[PDB]
């Protein structure tokens, strides 16, 4: 009304290879011998960077691995060859028909070789113990692919955990994950050994980090 | 040239939401000056503009809720959004359209606003120190509201080896952590500090990662 519809919803491209992302418009975005359809890249935490303007012109400062074709209701952004900085969502924008809209985005994921996670465990700070609480934290860092699992074991035995995942890294295409077990200073003080176990496609068996209070 | 959004990062249901964009070094009588929103779900929405003549254009659905005004002097333009609801939570951007591109080419960094009747709580920051050639340190940022929080290492000088994880809500409060990985001979041979900021509660915290 207009509606822009991108395709596919998500794709996974190997470093070096070709990404192509479609944007169909509801009705023509043409005016004065020009397609008023523009491309954008957005990464988590930052705003969209203008990629391609008026369908085919590359914006100042933007690489040339990035190409924009198409004409009326039919547009294509091509990324060739894909490098690691390109993991991101891509939006098409139209600003010539009432009302202005963006497409629903396409999520470009880079493909790379399987990689095992660096795991690290951290006791609670004394600052936190000064007050009533004790948090223990594991970082599971720089692994591929995203899928992964964590287990917490206290004095051997398997509530209080909170999990967060990064988006694909923009230099090495990894994902990382953080995990943090939370307790009371008294309940933590009642036990000695503390352990998180990371399991992932990359190895048949779990990577294991631990310490004793 | 340069855009900066600013305003309350926390506004209550039914109140007016109000933001300011600041333009440094080219006149807001030179272009089209826009507000765009991004929802937690990630969809983008165009909001409107004031053109350089003081001529405005509104997203039809926002027509009666939205104002865009300017101050010719300050080189800054304003967004007013009435009768705010939980679905107005978004990170808001101001941005520019030049005759050069006819596209949205200059983007402010954005500013998160959360519409919620919960109450600002500042974070607690805790150093994360070990209990190899590479060493991994962290900062735990626990128990705050609303988003956002920024985190840096040694004022941004350290940046390559850093993971800052997205916050996670639980029982009305957020927690977040950040990891950094250095040569295990640039620490503790050299100080490493995390710099947490939570503008909403005006908190600014440096924490030195101390061994043992």
């Amino acid at each position: 009304n207009i509606v822009l519809t991108q395709s596919p919803v998500s794709l996974a491209v190997s470093l070096g290879q070709r990404a192509t992302i479609s944007c169909r418009a509801s009705e023509s975005v043409d005016g004065y011998g020009n397609s008023f359809l523009h491309w954008f890249q957005q990464k988590p935490g930052q705003p969209p960077k203008l990629l391609i303007y008026l369908a085919s012109n590359l914006n100042s400062g933007v690489p040339a691995r990035f190409s924009g074709s198409g004409s009326r209701t039919d547009f294509t952004l091509t990324i060739d060859p894909v490098e690691a900085d390109d993991a991101a969502t891509y939006y098409c924008q139209q600003n010539n028909v009432d009302p202005w809209t963006f497409g629903g985005g396409t999520k470009l994921e880079i493909k790379r070789a399987d990689a095992a996670p660096t795991v690290s465990i951290f006791p609670p700070s004394s600052e936190q113990l000064t007050s009533g609480g004790a948090s223990v934290v594991c970082f599971l860092n720089n692994f591929y692919p995203k899928d992964i699992n964590v287990k917490w074991k206290i004095d051997g035995s398997e509530n209080g955990v909170l999990n967060s995942w990064t988006d694909q890294d923009s230099k090495d295409s990894t994902y990382s994950m953080s995990s943090t077990l939370t307790l009371t200073k008294d309940e933590y003080e009642r036990h000695n050994s503390y352990t998180c176990e990371a399991t992932h496609k990359t190895s048949t068996s779990p990577i294991v980090k631990s310490f004793n209070r | 040239v340069q855009l900066q959004e600013s305003g309350p990062s926390l506004v209550k249901p039914s109140q007016t939401l109000s933001l300011t964009c600041s333009v440094t070094g080219d006149s807001i009588t030179s272009g089209y000056w826009n507000w765009i929103r991004k929802f937690p779900g990630n969809k983008l929405e165009y909001m409107g503009y004031i053109s350089y003549s003081g001529s405005t254009y509104y997203n039809l659905s926002l027509r009666s809720r939205i104002s865009i005004t300017r101050d010719t002097s300050k080189n800054q333009y304003y967004l007013q959004l009435n009768s705010v609801t939980t679905e107005d939570t978004a990170t808001y951007y101001c941005a520019l359209i030049t005759t050069t591109t006819y596209a949205m080419d200059y983007w402010g960094q954005g500013t998160s606003v959360t519409v919620s009747s919960a109450k600002t709580t500042p974070p607690s920051v805790y150093p994360l120190a070990p209990g190899n050639s590479m060493v991994t340190l962290g900062c735990l940022v626990k128990g705050y509201f609303p988003e956002p929080v920024t985190v840096t290492w040694n004022s941004g000088s350290l940046s390559s080896g850093v993971h800052t994880f997205p916050a996670v809500l639980q029982s009305d409060l957020y927690t977040l952590s950040s990891s950094v990985t250095v040569p295990s001979s640039t620490w503790p041979s050299e100080t490493v500090t995390c710099n947490v900021a939570h503008p909403a509660s005006s908190t600014k915290v440096d924490k030195k990662i101390v061994p043992r």
